[PDB]
């Protein structure tokens, strides 16, 4: 296992100090709900399927910008806006 | 709310099995349960395809979401009673979650 | 068990550690057709080739023993087929 | 309402707004699993043993949930696509059509 990242939200159960291990990528996520009600998830994704879920469907019904970074701890840095 | 893996103890003796089984008395087998959100994350262990049918599914809420279920097993040994009274020992798989995720 | 081989071609052979152009053994799962493919870019009528390949078992390369690209004006065209070496020669339409 | 199965689904990248990257294919028939497990777990239903003693404690202890139904054998496609810089990418993706489903 090679990177480390922030988890919020997306930890998983060995989670500590909110940071998890991944051979992936670390991700910080903002999302719009049913309501204009506004939250950030963060956490580490597998390498597998990252490329799907790095770039994400525009066509989504719910409105949400998710980030994905490749160095330790890289997700901090993050500030992924919400799309127009 | 999220797919994660859930406790459950089972007592043979409350499901029928302890009339079978000689030992153990029951054990840890636990369940998976839980939400398969937009991402899933590492410790899902997610398939490819579960990953694009969540994709799907947030462009079309007809598509089902993926499913919390358990992508790892262990096995456990069990003693049973022989038709000679003959107490024997037999390996069983699958029987506890060692972890769970989406697909 | 049936048998493919393709034609293979990488332009990015290089920067990816591999053989430029050869033959490529295709290997399928039971019971799944296996194709071959060819991609390249059409920049002011001069054709540039960018990977020739085997292709896993999809409806879009079913019984064509032609490699003809199906998109009308993409920026990178393709085409698949199923039969040995079917990439060898590619057109547009 | 139904038992666990396989059912059509066909993804269209242009759909997904994913066209501008996937060279090819234009889309794949995915397919997905969806169905109940229901109790007694039936024999040609793909069942793991964890499936089939949480199916006996959920007929006891409906706290309990029930198996899901879930894709069991699944087979790959390959896709071409165009990676950040433009550049063209082979790519055999291993797990992305439903071939089998179960329940677990």
């Amino acid at each position: 296992p090679f990177l480390k990242c922030y988890c919020s939200g997306h930890c998983p159960d060995d989670a500590i100090n909110n940071t998890c291990i991944t051979n992936g990528h670390c991700f910080a996520i903002i999302e719009e709900d049913d309501q204009g009600e506004t939250t950030l998830a963060s956490g580490c994704m597998k390498y597998e399927g990252s490329d799907f879920q790095c770039k994400d469907s525009p066509k989504a019904q719910l409105r949400r910008t998710i980030e994905c970074c490749r160095t330790n701890l890289c997700n901090q840095y993050l500030q992924p806006t919400l799309p127009p | 709310s999220s797919c994660k893996r859930h406790p459950l103890y089972v007592d043979f003796s409350d499901v029928g099995w302890n009339d079978w089984i000689v030992a153990p008395p029951g054990y840890h087998a636990f369940y998976c349960h839980g939400e398969c959100p937009f991402p899933l994350a590492d410790h899902l262990n997610s398939t490819n395809h579960a990953i694009v049918q969540t994709l799907v599914n947030s462009v079309n809420s007809k598509i089902p979401k993926a499913c919390c279920v358990p992508t790892e097993l262990s096995a456990i040994s069990m003693l049973y009673l022989d038709e000679n009274e003959k107490v024997v020992l037999k390996n069983y798989q699958d029987m506890v979650v060692e972890g769970c995720g989406c697909r | 068990a049936e048998t493919r081989e393709c034609i293979y071609y990488n332009a990015n052979w290089e920067l990816e550690r591999t053989n430029q152009s050869g033959l490529e053994r295709c290997e399928g799962e039971q019971d799944k057709r296996l194709h071959c493919y060819a991609s390249w870019r059409n920049s002011s009528g001069t054709i540039e080739l960018v990977k020739k390949g085997c292709w896993l078992d999809d409806f879009n390369c079913y019984d064509r023993q032609e490699c003809v690209a199906t998109e009308e004006n993409p920026q990178v065209y393709f085409c698949c087929c199923e039969g040995n070496f079917c990439n060898e020669r590619f057109t547009h339409l």
